[PDB]
């Protein structure tokens, strides 16, 4: 569990160049966060996958291939205060 | 007597307190200091942003200019500005 703040947003949205103002802090309008700010959320989750011994390979010859977003139909996007 | 526009009234401040070459040196020093300053943290405090493409390709094709934080707007007497607005 972890706390999407408004600084970790500001941080992530100038790391990638993002300009979309719903991402920016604005008076009257609740503070939203890049949908693939999970990745961030999600990486020390997703990347003890390919460390179990049954995969067992080179894991320096790593590539990451391909990756797919995909909201759940009826999902809020993330806000600043979510304990996500 | 002299003054300055909405930026440049910190040169005409310094201006006014210039006496030798290195005191005037020295007030353009705080000057630009200052206005460092302001650069900084009026973008910290809004950003500019993106903006919809739309938008600005309508604006540009309507002759407008560039979508900015300020407009200027001509040949409209004050009364009828504050108006529309």
């Amino acid at each position: 569990e972890i706390t999407i703040s408004s600084q970790t947003i500001s941080e992530f949205t100038h790391a990638i160049g993002n300009k979309c103002d719903a991402f920016v802090d604005r008076p009257g309008k609740a503070t939203l966060a890049p949908m693939d700010f999970a990745i961030v959320i999600g990486w020390k989750a997703i990347i003890k996958a390919i460390f179990p011994k049954s995969v067992d390979g080179d894991l320096l010859k790593l590539v990451h291939l391909s990756n797919g977003y995909k909201m759940i139909t009826g999902a809020a996007p993330l806000k600043k205060g979510d304990v996500v | 007597w002299s003054t300055g526009h909405s930026q440049g009234l910190v040169t005409a401040v310094t201006i006014a307190a210039s006496d030798s070459w290195d005191s005037f040196l020295k007030n353009s020093l705080t000057a630009v200091s200052l206005l460092l300053f302001i650069g900084s943290r009026c973008l910290s405090t809004y950003p500019r942003t993106s903006l919809p493409p739309t938008m600005l390709q309508d604006s540009l094709d309507n002759g407008e200019g560039r979508p900015s934080p300020m407009l200027s707007v001509r040949d409209l007497s004050i009364k009828q500005v504050e108006k529309f607005i």
